[PDB]
């Protein structure tokens, strides 16, 4: 090997992070970012879902 | 659970006390037996 090998020869490093759902806890959440909170005015909220 | 000062020793105290929770773990096994730890 070379510390510049080309691709097809350098060392390839890999992260299989696999999703899973079975009898196991699903704590599983979405994509919801923070947002200011408003009082005194009709709204649409959702705390904790 | 809930922690109180009490009188009695051989029975149980007289009263009445809410429990409140204090763990959630999602261990997500199941359990059929226990049995409790003691030190010496
Ligand atoms: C409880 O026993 C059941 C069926 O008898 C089994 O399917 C399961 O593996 C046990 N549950 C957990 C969460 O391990
Ligand atoms: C400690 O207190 C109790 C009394 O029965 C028991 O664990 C033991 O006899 C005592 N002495 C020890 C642990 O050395």
């Amino acid at each position: 090997f070379q510390p510049t090998n080309g691709v097809g020869y350098q060392p390839y490093r890999v992260v299989v992070l696999s999703f899973e759902l079975l009898h196991a806890p699903a704590t599983v959440c979405g994509p919801k970012k923070s947002t200011n909170l408003v009082k005194n005015k009709c709204v649409n909220f959702n705390f904790n879902g | 659970s809930k922690h109180t000062p009490i009188n009695l020793v051989r029975d149980l105290p007289q009263g009445f006390s809410a429990l409140e929770p204090l763990v959630d773990l999602p261990i997500g096994i199941n359990i059929t037996r226990f049995q409790t730890l003691l030190a010496l």
